[PDB]
């Protein structure tokens, strides 16, 4: 069956070039029935059309990207690619590849899983875990880390109830900060212990932090 | 480019209700308009094309109408799955454009926030930085106002907010606002307050603490 | 008058497209009993079939064509050229056979600025589709319902150069033109 999958580096530095390739299955990209397009979606925003490529080599690009985009095909491997040079933060987005049926519905019908690309000059750093000490509420603050992927559990993953992990925020320093809080009975503060388990794979960090008054 | 406008950008609706999503076009796009559905983490899924023709595998409750500049997507009865973002898309003129997006959120009873304030940990004050966190827990609707006051001085430009996604259980929002200061500026002042304003509250709630107490 | 087989029929049975080898046989052909395909292999050549690339000048051979009983599919075209000069004298497309069983005329992603089909006066059956021609103006001007002769025919003009962008430049039907539309900017290109 028709299946599209994207692949390429998830971290690009500003002013450098962004390269993505879409591997097609269940069909040949060399056909006069199909356009092959790229769409992107900045985190929390709308969908932006980049362009499409046709088997005849014809292409169309969105003027909004100011000629910074090129697309190519490799019928050998049944792939088509996207290159975007001179990238800044405004190019951070989830990039999708999609097909179109020129003689069918006439619009994007098949999409890929999408891949996140982040334009940042920051260097990988490990998170600092601070306590948010106190029905009462407590938590731990995961501050100054990069890149985005981070996870946090509570007491080896056995609380779950009344837990809120907020979406990280991008600080002006280029590093991400994130908060995780939980609501618990105030009576159990003097007995039960609460540990938040922070895990940052890129920096290979295993923190187990205990919160208490 | 042909700009696609979707109003409103948010619809609070209850299961079983009839939803009506609108899409306007700055120029006539004839009948060349599609509707897409996007759930968090997934790629857009095609619902309607040619403004009125449902795609294969799309329940009958989805339907589209309109022509030229004014279109409408109608959902006869919302199912639990249909709570997501909906984009209109025009393929008639290049460059291709999408609407801003219209989210469909779950409507529920008004729920006031539970406010908490966390002072900086002594561990963090050793590193030369102070982070004050204010947690608004399990509230609805999302519209909340959070002001920071340091010794009655209103703060601007030194805070960042982060909101969660509508909860799967109680369908409530949560918000954490972080005030960030240097150890010097944090030790100049005494009273740190977080003033919350929400329709579910009779009067504004204000949590505070005195530095070093 | 001379009748000639189309692509995929007769001696062209396994021919994927008009190309450098078979284009000679279309000399003095006024009527094509079948389809016409113009695909990228034509202008790129094909090794497996031992077909040399086509010279864009030989497309003038089709100027004599005045009728096509099947459909016309143009998915490739020289970019130095601004319009479909070869089909200047094409008068009718009957569409007894149709692309994918629906379309009798398809123009997909060409560098042309105008269609240049001056003599086209009827499309008996099948849907028209004009897609992806980012420099193509004058398309929506013509009333395609006057050419249609069967109920259910509809045109699909999409992803082409926006009508407003065409108006700004000045690429609009000539003064002498009437509301019927225009095939090109020149008066001779007017309906
Ligand atoms: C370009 O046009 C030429 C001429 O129309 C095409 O050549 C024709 O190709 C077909 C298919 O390869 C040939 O038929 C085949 O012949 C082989 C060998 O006898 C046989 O094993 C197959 O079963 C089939 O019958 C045909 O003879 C040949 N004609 C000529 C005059 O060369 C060519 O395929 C076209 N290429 C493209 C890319 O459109
Ligand atoms: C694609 O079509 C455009 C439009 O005709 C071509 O651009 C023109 O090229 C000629 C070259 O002789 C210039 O004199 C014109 O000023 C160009 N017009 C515009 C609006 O740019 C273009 O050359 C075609 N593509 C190719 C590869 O030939
Ligand atoms: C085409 O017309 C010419 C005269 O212009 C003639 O000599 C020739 O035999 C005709 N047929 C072909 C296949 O060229
Ligand atoms: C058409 O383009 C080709 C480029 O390969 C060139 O050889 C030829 O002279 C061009 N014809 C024109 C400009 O009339």
């Amino acid at each position: 069956q028709v299946q599209l999958q994207e692949s390429g580096p998830g971290l690009v530095k500003p002013s450098q070039t962004l390269s993505l390739t879409c591997t097609v299955s269940g069909g040949s990209i060399s056909s006069g029935d199909y356009y092959w397009s790229w769409i992107r979606q900045p985190p929390g925003k709308g969908l932006e059309w980049i362009g499409y490529i046709y088997y005849s080599g014809s292409t169309d690009y969105n003027p909004s990207l100011k000629s910074r985009v090129t697309m190519s095909v490799d019928t050998s491997k049944n792939q088509f690619s996207l290159k975007v040079n001179s990238v800044t933060a405004a190019d951070t987005a989830v990039y999708y590849c999609a097909r179109v049926s020129i003689f069918g519905v006439g619009t994007f019908d098949y999409w890929g899983q999408g891949t996140l690309v982040t334009v940042s000059s920051a260097s990988t750093k490990g998170p600092s875990v601070f306590p948010l000490a106190p029905t009462a509420a407590l938590g731990c603050l995961v501050k100054d880390y990069f890149p985005e992927p981070v996870t946090v559990s509570w007491n080896s993953g056995a609380l779950t109830s009344g837990v809120h992990t907020f979406p990280a925020v991008l600080q002006s320093s280029g590093l991400y900060s994130l908060s995780s809080v939980v609501t618990v009975p105030s009576s159990s503060l003097g007995t039960q212990t609460y540990i938040c388990n922070v895990n940052h794979k890129p920096s290979n960090t295993k923190v187990d932090k205990k919160v208490e008054p | 480019e042909i700009v696609m406008t979707q109003s409103p950008a948010t619809l609070s609706l209850s299961p079983g209700e009839r939803a009506t999503l609108s899409c306007r076009a700055s120029q006539s796009v004839s009948s060349y308009l599609a509707w897409y559905q996007q759930k968090p983490g997934q790629a857009p899924r095609l619902l309607i094309y040619d403004a009125s023709n449902r795609a294969t595998g799309i329940p009958a409750r989805f339907s589209g109408s309109g022509s030229g500049t004014d279109f409408t997507l109608t959902i006869s009865s919302l199912e639990p799955e249909d709570f997501a973002v909906y984009y209109c898309h025009q393929y008639g003129s290049t460059p291709l454009t999408f609407g801003g997006g219209t989210k469909a959120e779950i409507k529920r009873t008004v729920a006031a926030p539970s406010v908490f304030i966390f002072p900086p940990s002594d561990e963090q004050l050793k590193s030369g930085t102070a982070s004050v966190v204010c947690l608004l827990n399990n509230f609805y609707p999302r519209e909340a106002k959070v002001q920071w006051k340091v010794d009655n001085a209103l703060q601007s430009g030194n805070s960042q907010e982060s909101v969660t996604e509508q909860d799967s259980k109680d369908s409530t929002y949560s918000l954490s606002s972080t005030l960030t200061l240097s150890k010097a500026d944090y030790e100049k002042h005494k009273v740190y307050a977080c003033e919350v304003t929400h329709q579910g509250l009779s009067s504004p709630v204000t949590k505070s603490f005195n530095r070093g107490a | 008058k001379k009748v000639c087989n189309g692509i995929g029929i007769g001696e062209f049975k396994d021919s994927l497209s008009i190309n450098a080898t078979n284009i000679k046989h279309f000399k003095n052909c006024t009527s094509i009993s079948g389809d016409l395909h113009i695909l990228p292999v034509a202008f790129r050549g094909d090794s497996f079939t031992h077909t040399p690339p086509l010279d864009p000048q030989e497309l003038d051979i089709l100027k004599t064509v005045k009728e096509i009983t099947g459909f016309l599919l143009i998915q490739a075209w020289p970019e130095n050229r601004t319009d479909l000069h070869a089909f200047e004298n094409l008068e009718i497309i009957r569409g007894r056979t149709k692309q994918h069983g629906q379309f009798s005329l398809a123009v997909v992603s060409l560098n042309i600025t105008s269609l240049g089909l001056r003599s086209l006066k009827e499309i008996s059956d099948g849907d028209v589709i004009i897609s992806g021609n980012k420099n193509l103006c004058y398309a929506n001007t013509i009333n395609w319902k006057k050419l249609f002769g069967t109920s259910g025919q509809k045109t699909k003009i999409i992803r082409n150069r926006g009508e407003n962008s065409c108006k700004a430049t000045g690429q609009v039907c000539h003064a002498l033109c009437s509301p019927e539309g225009c095939w090109g900017p020149e008066p001779r290109d007017c309906v």
